[PDB]
């Protein structure tokens, strides 16, 4: 049998003597080992991105849950976050005063942009990855996640489910009010609310064969969208993307809600009582929950 | 991490250096849309 490979990706980093994140990563992690099943040829790989301290946390954490009680191959890989951060740099910089907390471009901020540039950063024999966050509880096989790539349109490069609140109608205030009639931050159905990183599918393959995509993180591309849109943020590459998704819908193929149920109701309490409804609505069969702004995630 | 910023200018960021005025979303007053 030629094996056939997964791979997930998480950002693990200062997690030593903070518990919030490691106790987060363990609902995570166990949650996704306890409920995956892959076939016999199939392996899982984890891709941890990590300095030194948090490597050995997530060592720590990682033997008490493998192997997992399914019983299928799974592959542990750390990746060092000061390397990455340098690889990151050149292809991320201009975008980063842009989308960072504040500004202007600081090395510790260029990380958070890691699934931009993700395609360029990982082997060329890793054709696709799937991104998580750790504040997550899943509730089905990760490995039917897989199969929503499969559902990608010609010149969809990126999986990602809307952002649930109205984050981005505050945002875009400005380009808002200067186009009375766009769907620039609209909820759902026929809005553009914008997008949730908390779950990225990231088909690689597609990513560096997109010539639109290429354009796109060009700094006089992102540079002219950040101006149309009077655009700043602080959420890295999930404002990216929502930005990107404005002009360019066609890269991504939206998710549905139950792939990643946003918890966090931060902005309902913000100016947005009114319309918050719209944004945060999600039913159907939930598949992972996603406890942002440190939400408790239900039981 | 930063908190957002609750006013409707400015930076993503409360407390933007390079701002002076809050526009506060309908309903919120004060120099960060308290009440
Ligand atoms: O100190 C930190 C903060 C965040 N993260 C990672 O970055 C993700 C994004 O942060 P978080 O989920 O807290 O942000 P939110 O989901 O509220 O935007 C987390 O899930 C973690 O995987 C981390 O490794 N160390
Ligand atoms: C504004 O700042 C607040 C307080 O610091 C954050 O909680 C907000 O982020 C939350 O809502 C938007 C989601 O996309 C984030 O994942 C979530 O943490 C921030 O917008
Ligand atoms: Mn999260």
């Amino acid at each position: 049998v030629v094996p056939v490979d997964y791979h997930l990706l998480m950002m693990f980093t200062k997690a030593e003597h903070n518990a919030p994140l490691q106790a987060k990563a363990r609902v995570a992690l166990s949650s996704l080992l306890r409920l995956a099943k892959f076939e016999a040829h199939e392996v899982l790989n984890l891709h941890f991105v990590s300095e030194e301290a948090s490597r050995e946390v997530a060592k720590a954490l990682l033997r008490e849950l493998l192997p997992p009680a399914a019983g299928f191959k799974c592959k542990v890989i750390f990746h060092d976050v000061a390397v990455l951060t340098d690889k990151l740099f050149p292809v991320v910089e201009a975008m980063q005063k842009y989308f960072s907390a504040g500004s202007g471009t600081y090395y510790s901020d260029s990380i958070f942009f890691l699934s931009v540039a993700m395609h360029q950063i990982m082997p060329k024999e890793i054709p696709r990855i799937i991104q998580l966050d750790l504040d997550l509880k899943y509730k089905t096989n990760i490995r039917e996640l897989f199969e929503e790539f499969d559902n990608f349109l010609p010149g969809a490069v990126i999986g990602i489910a809307r952002e649930m609140q109205p984050v981005y109608r505050h945002t875009f205030w400005q380009f808002r009010h200067e186009n009375p009639k766009t769907r620039v931050g609209d909820p759902p159905p026929e809005g553009l609310p914008g997008f949730n990183s908390g779950v990225m599918l990231l088909n690689l393959e597609a990513m560096r064969q997109s010539p639109l995509y290429s354009h796109l993180l060009e700094p006089s591309w992102v540079q002219q969208l950040a101006d149309k849109y009077h655009f700043r943020g602080h959420l890295g590459d999930q404002d990216f993307f929502t930005m990107i998704g404005m002009e360019h819908p066609e890269l991504f193929h939206v998710l549905d809600c139950t792939w990643n149920r946003q918890l966090c109701t931060w902005w309902r309490d913000h100016g947005y009582s009114d319309v918050f409804q719209a944004y945060f609505r999600c039913e159907g069969h939930v598949k992972i929950y996603h406890g942002n702004c440190n939400t408790p995630i239900p039981e | 991490q930063c908190e957002s910023n609750p006013c409707l200018n400015g930076g993503s960021c409360k407390d933007d250096i390079n701002s002076y005025e809050c526009w506060c979303p309908f309903g919120f007053e004060g120099k960060n849309c308290e009440l």
